[PDB]
């Protein structure tokens, strides 16, 4: 249901059959509400705040470690037992210590 | 409040004084006191580990 221009402004509810991550209780009063400020997304409760925890994520780029994260995502970079780096390149598990090859991959 | 005896009694707790001259919503505070509890605790922590 959130989109670009709803998520500030529609409050989200959860179905509490597990306790809530930052309240410890089992069922809440309100439906939770999110809030966006200098590029990061604070999550809280709604009604009785101190009922609740605030909790804060954070979103601000670096193309750079976004593209690392997303290499990392395919599995493709593994560390073994004995410290080298094996990559997944050209249907072949590589690997040479003298001869890096993750700016290959 | 203060001490009666600073040579026997002198046992304490740990207590600080917080003054801001300004006003901060609810969200705020609450984002504030959980940030100064953490940075408090371990400052106070590494203190206590690298001289008491
Ligand atoms: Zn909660």
């Amino acid at each position: 249901d959130l989109d670009e221009n709803n998520f500030t402004t529609v409050p989200l509810v959860i179905d509490y059959v597990t306790p809530c991550a930052l309240c410890k209780k089992r069922s809440h009063k309100h439906p939770h509400q999110l809030s966006l400020e200098n590029g990061a997304i604070r999550i809280y409760k709604t009604g009785n705040p101190h009922s609740c925890k605030v909790k804060i994520v954070p979103l601000d780029g670096n193309k750079l470690f976004n593209i690392a994260q997303r290499i990392l995502d395919t599995n493709s970079v593994l560390l073994t037992e004995r410290g080298d780096h094996i990559v997944w390149i050209n249907n072949s598990w590589k690997f040479n210590s003298e001869e890096p090859l993750i700016t290959k991959l | 409040e203060s001490l009666r005896d600073e040579e026997a009694y002198s046992i304490v707790r740990i207590f600080m004084d917080v003054d801001l001259d300004a006003c901060l919503d609810e969200i705020d505070y609450l984002t504030a006191i959980q940030d100064f509890i953490i940075e408090v605790s371990n400052c106070v922590a590494r203190f206590a580990f690298t001289e008491c």
